[PDB]
RNA sequence: GGUUAAGUGACUAAGCGUACACGGUGGAUGCCUUGGCAGUCAGAGGCGAUGAAGGACGUAUACUUGCGAUAAGCCCAGAUUAGGCAGUAAAAGCCACUUGAGUCUGGGAUUUCCGAAUGGGGAAACCCACUUACAUAAGUAAGUAUCCUGUUGUGAAUACAUAGCAACAGGAGGCGAACCGGGGGAACUGAAACAUCUAAGUACCCCGAGGAAAAGAAAUCAACCGAGAUUCCGAAAGUAGCGGCGAGCGAAAUUGGACUAGCCCUUAAGCUUUACACACGUUAGACGAACGGUCUGGAAAGGCCGACGAUACAGGGUGAUAGUCCCGUAGUUGACGAUGUGUGUUCAGUGAAAUCGAGUAGGGCGGGACACGUGAUAUCCUGUCUGAAUAUGGGGGGACCAUCCUCCAAGGCUAAAUACUACUGACUGACCGAUAGUGAACCAGUACCGUGAGGGAAAGGCGAAAAGAACCCCUGUGAGGGGAGUGAAAUAGAACCUGAAACCGUGUACGUACAAGCAGUAGGAGCAGGCUGUCCUGUGACUGCGUACCUUUUGUAUAAUGGGUCAGCGACUUAUAUUCAGUGGCAAGGUUAACCAUCUAGGGGAGCCGUAGGGAAACCGAGUCUUAACUGGGCGUU
RNA sequence: AACCGACUAAUGUUGAAAAAUUAGCGGAUGACUUGUGGCUAGGGGUGAAAGGCCAAUCAAACCUGGAGAUAGCUGGUUCU
RNA sequence: ACUCCGAAUACCAGUAAGUACUAUCCGGGAGACACACGGCGGGUGCUAACGUCCGUCGUGGAGAGGGAAACAACCCAGAC
RNA sequence: UAACGGGGCUAAGUAGUAAACCGAAGCUGCGGCAAUACUAGUAUUGGGUAGGGGAGCGUUCUGUAAGCGGUUGAAGGUGUGUGGUAACGCAUGCUGGACGUAUCAGAAGUGCGAAUGCUGACAUGAGUAACGAUAAAGGGGGUGAAAAACCUCCUCGCCGGAAGACCAAGGGUUCCUGUCCAACGUUAAUCGGGGCAGGGUAAGUCGACCCCUAAGGCGAGGCCGAAAGGCGUAGUCGAU
RNA sequence: GGUGUGAAGUCAUUGAUGCCAUGCUUCCAGGAAAAGCCUCUAAGCUUCAGAUUGUAAGGAAUCGUACCCCAAACCGACACAGGUGGUCGGGUAGAGAAUACCAAGGCGCUUGAGAGAACUCGGGUGAAGGAACUAGGCAAAAUGGUACCGUAACUUCGGG
RNA sequence: AUUAAAAACACAGCACUGUGCAAAAUCGUAAGAUGACGUAUACGGUGUGACGCCUGCCCGGUGCCGGAAGGUUAAUUGAU
RNA sequence: AUUCCUUGUCGGGUAAGUUCCGACCUGCACGAAUGGCGUAAUGAUGGCCACGCUGUCUCCACCCGAGACUCAGUGAAAUUGAAAUCGCUGUGAAGAUGCAGUGUACCCGCGGCUAGACGGAAAGACCCCGUGAACCUUUACUACAGCUUGGCACUGAACAUUGACCCUGUGUUGAUGUUCUAACGUUGACCCCUUAUCGGGGUUGCGGACAGUGCCUGGUGGGUAGUUUGACUGGGGCGG
């Protein structure tokens, strides 16, 4: 029996282009430039799914960093500090008490410099 | 200048002509073949 | 495919792909690559093999209760509406009616009925007591399509 | 509160982006098909000088179809029966209504011109004649080809004669898809080059048939037993052989089938004709079962309810999907006449070569065919040159000889089983469904291209029905549109089913005029819509990261290749054989092939594989081979 | 001069034109030029000879067929 | 292209522990037979070349991630 | 600039000592999937081209299926939601207007972005080049919906061995008239070699036909040739 | 529009490439064929048939005939700056069918309108110089008629 | 034909050579043709290229022409 | 039109001359009908010089027209993976809009220019490769046509000479020569078919077993045809 490619053919060509809604021009628009659009997104979401596990904690880091030397005291020689006494909040955290709380951040760095 | 189709009916038509076809074994090959393609002009 | 004696332009100059024929399987209008031809598409089955499937068949036919094993089955005019009273009697609407010979009266009778079939045991076929819902045999075919297979 | 200063900063969008909405373009998809494709079972297997195939030009109150100046017809006989005067295609003028309306079938009649084309000629569809009749005017009709065969006449060079010439009769000529016999006969290619060889006696050209053709009744095989023409099919068997022993080529004996038939040169069987019978079929056709209500809907064939037919539930149609509405179907019937077939019974032929085979068999030389390439090469055919015997004889049995066996060449005819299908009918499809299927679903071998041979398209779909939009309005008494009306539907309005994408617009939200690159991604403010702000949607300032895809490569962002985009189509198949694996059946067995068949059954055992190996082989054989023989050793045994 | 030709240049080169135009240039009673009709045809013709020409094509025309030649080469080869 | 001498390594074999689905054999299916750079030992070259030819090990090829500004082939390290 | 990656640095260089930290898809943690072993749990394993192996998705068609779903809305189209590791599935609004088809099997014209692929459509260049001889127009009037282009008048210019008038060829109605202006006409068009309808071609003397023949063609018999045919006599055609 | 009616209508000169002329002269390369036509007889027919001359009567069919032809109608895909055989050829000037300007007759070439840049094309002029340009005077510029005068080397005695 | 017009081709003249006519030569399997209705002052091939002065040496090679003695040598024949 | 070295050398011409003219002769590598050397005339022929002439040039300027530009109407093209399409230095499949670092840079047209986009166009013609192709060549290979040789056939008779063999001089064969006619040839003549330069038949002459053709056979045979003509290689060839 003969089959005809259409019906199937087009589902596959709209799926691909309703993934690259918002993409400018033909990437958006023309099945051959969309395909490679689509592909290329997705290359870059893996990269950044992990990458995004690196840029978050250089961010913390950096306000860390802020935060201890604003309470007298280096990143490198807090985490050394809070290591030594046993304290195990990361740096997620720590960089969120480093904004909301500044208050207890200076307690941390308070109990870091003792165990320095 | 001089193109490659100079036209005359009796040059026409002592070539490529019925009566020209039908004189020779060969030409008679080509009316039975036209004939049998369905050509509507079997000579010019 | 008709035509496509000329090779359509020179191989080199114009610009254009390559072709040789107008009826290359990539153009439109030209040969399917791998055109069908007629097939047979029938299948050796071994003599053992038949005999053993149909064998399987009517084991589990009975096994199911689809075989329904009547004294006679007979049919007096070659009338569908008398088939269709018998049928009801053995309480089946859709059988398979295997009798040693098909009388005349029986096979007209049979015939405007739809999944109702009457064959002889030579004309049983594996997929037929398959695909009829209840196989009637009488007595005799029974004995019969025993001899049949093996 | 004001002024000044400093800082800060919305509100611009010429344009552009993204998203959404609504469109346009376009014609995909889906559904559909009045056309194709492949078959099966039948038919018929030819048509043509009694003028074909195919055309030209005409023909009714442009083209297609029909017909031929008797021109969509005339006649006749059957059959049929309410409408008919072909279509496009309306009008118009008409005819008919139970049988001269008309239709269907058959058979007659008519049948321009061209075309084998045939009176001669010729640029096919035109031009011009002769003869004889007629006409009297300057016309009409008929006849008038060539060749072959035969028969009559005439009748040269020389008598005879023959040639020649004329008349008459009977044939033939052309066309056609395949099948068939014969005459000629490539190359690419393969051989990983190429010359023998292959491709291949293929393609092609030519001639000649016929419904088939051809072949055919042993100077055949076999093997000391036997068989009994030919053809076709299954095996033997990819075996024996052949082969730059390469590439490749490839039998028979024998055996299973299908079908069967032999008959004559002391004149046959058969074939053809002819009539007479009879059968026997075909050819127009006829009748042909059974359904209501209700619901949904534009419409009912659908649903619900209850019926009914079925030797009929093939199939098609009808406003959706119908056993019961229609046409059909099953079944039952029908042929005046005309055809075909088969039997007899006849006729007149043919077979036919007469009389059992001599320029023959055989030979030499050169070629060719046989599976066989000249090889140790039998056999066959024969261009050339030769040349027997003649049943006390001769041919063959694969160099050759002997013996033995078998057959009787140099004369013929012969059905069936076999091949094919352009054409007619019926039926079938895990065949196509408009880029497919035919090149061609449609006015297609057309348009178009070409001097020509030749090449060769595109192009289907309103609706159930045209109900195809009266009338009004804008406009050029336009195009186009808006109303109105039609319709179930008018984004079904003829640029007409569905109506994708590329592509182009209008509108709305958000962004965007200090900002540098594969245009995204991870993050993320603000704004706008929802829903109710650790929501959803759209947009996306700003930050990090980030040089398309394919191909080909050691290696490509590569400035290497390919792609303007979209849609559609476009590439590991099929047959046969070998081998391995999985799965199933059966198991030291397994399995049948053609063919038959009441036909997926069952028959059918020919054959194949397994069951033993060793050896070049004879042959031996659980062994064998090697060798004088193995202490052995090779392979095998299990 | 006509006519036949085609030496130079410029233009043109998606042309007005698949070979021309413009300005000049050669022959111009001859081995001239031209019309009509003939004949020669593909390993063939024809050639005052350029492998020139044989229908805008020529170190072997064009068409159809062998034919899907062959292509150790290049490209391309479709879902997870 | 000499050797009175002469290692490290490597290889061959044996014994032995522990770790490891290893080694081997017989079949079905391939692909590949253009390699590149880097280290080490060399020939060639100029102890030139992103040169060329071998040996051997690594990486690339067929390997992403981090480093080396950017950087197949270097350093670190193997992405369900 | 251009021989720190830049800024910039006299330490932010070089060497060293001490103790820190940053840093990968490495290791760990947490959740999940898979392969292979073992005994559902363990243990190991899961980069990958050529390539091998395994398991599936979807498409058309056949059976299942006169079944099942469908005008109370099929296929297709277009949105949305949802499920799975994926191919994809499911549901559903709108559109659409009649088909579709579970399940399990069966068979393939079974999946396209590439082939300077093929067909159609539609972009970009771009409202760009160009609108075909530089012989040349100006104006009044007319008709018309509209006049640079048609008609008309007055002027101007151009050809005049032609850009005039005839004929043959070749073409084939293009001729004339009315009407129309969609397409055609490189613009518009009232005009046209465009569309549509009607009309128009008158012969003893012109030409053809015809008589005659040239080159040459064909060619009864003939001669020659495997066949097809070739040549050629008598003839018969053949104008220029 | 229609009909109607209409003057003069001569002479001279010039003069074809048209005609006499298919002539004449001359040359060599030596100049169709066949029929119609005239004539002669043959076989054959001889009150004939025929022939000639005349006079009446009748015929002469058929087919083409439009239109385009230095082309928008043919050949060039085009309403294409090309190609396409023959005939006719007025005036002034002129040797002329050259050329210029005109006649008869026919056209303004089927996009227009503005503007007055670069640059391109086709032209005009140019101070001073004058081939310095360039591969090369390529291209331009220049010369250009008639009559008379005059004219070298060289030469095959023609030339030049 | 459409990038070469020339020094290239042709040419008159020259020379060699073939050719006795059913000519040579060429087209063709053949018939038949051309040559030629010609006949060596003709015809064909080859080269040279108006005209003037001239055109040397070499016959080993390879052609061609002639010579035949001998040697070698096919079909054929068929002695042994 | 030949000369490498080479722009030879000398002379002329010019301020200056690889060209030109004259001449020399160590002619790489002229040379006598592939003619040698001259040669009037001729040439859209090659080289060189001079006068005249000039926008050729120094070195352009101005002007007249047709485009270009603007308006209105019509409306192409090659090209195009997608583009949010900067410079520099560096990097990098080794010459960067796209990478790194850095510098610069508001958004968008229009007229111009062509440096880059290894711009467009044409699957490089160069070069190599393919056990590709074609056509051409020859003392490449193998064939074939044609030509030619002999044998046999169509094809015969007499003699004469002679060879072999045979017997007892004799025959049987073979050559060779002459003669002959009867096959065969005749593209001589005449007759007839027959109105015929074909053909056939008849007659006759001239030839005559020759020629010619078939089969076989040796030779010749680029006239023609099919083909072959290695690989490695610091491209390939040459060499090896």
């Amino acid at each position: 029996p003969r089959v005809k490619r259409g019906v199937q053919a087009r589902a596959r060509h709209k799926k691909v282009l309703k993934q690259a809604k918002g993409y400018y021009g033909a990437r958006s628009r023309v099945y051959r430039v969309a395909f490679q659009a689509v592909t290329k997104a997705g290359q870059y979401a893996y990269r950044d799914r992990r990458a995004k596990k690196r840029q978050f904690r250089q961010l913390w880091i950096a306000r860390i960093n802020a935060a201890s030397r604003q309470n007298g005291l280096s990143y490198s020689r807090f985490i050394n500090g809070l290591k030594k006494a046993s304290i195990e909040i990361d740096r997620k955290i720590l960089a969120d008490i480093a904004v909301f709380d500044k208050a207890a951040f200076a307690v941390l760095v308070e109990k870091a410099k003792a165990a320095l | 200048m001089k193109r490659t189709f100079q036209p005359t009916v009796l040059k026409r038509k002592r070539t490529h002509g019925f009566r020209a076809r039908m004189a020779t074994k060969n030409g008679r090959k080509v009316i039975n073949a036209r004939r049998a393609k369905g050509r509507a002009r079997l000579s010019k | 495919v008709s035509g496509g004696g000329a090779k359509p332009w020179r191989q080199k100059g114009t610009g254009r792909a390559r072709a040789g024929t107008i009826r290359s399987p990539i153009w439109r209008s030209g040969g399917v690559t791998f055109a069908a031809k007629p097939q047979d598409h029938s299948q050796k089955v071994n003599k053992k093999m038949y005999r053993g499937a149909m064998k399987s068949i009517l084991s589990e036919l009975v096994r199911q209760e689809r075989l329904i094993v009547v004294d006679n089955f007979s049919v007096e005019a070659p009338k569908t509406k008398e088939l269709v009273a018998k049928l009801k009697e053995l309480e089946l609407t859709d059988a398979l009616i295997v009798t040693s010979e098909v009388d005349e009266n029986l096979f007209l009778a049979a015939r405007n009925l739809y999944k109702v079939d009457a064959r002889d045991v030579a004309g049983i076929d594996p997929v037929s007591l398959i695909a009829f819902d209840k196989v009637v045999m009488t007595a005799e075919a029974v004995k019969q399509v025993e001899e049949m297979l093996a």
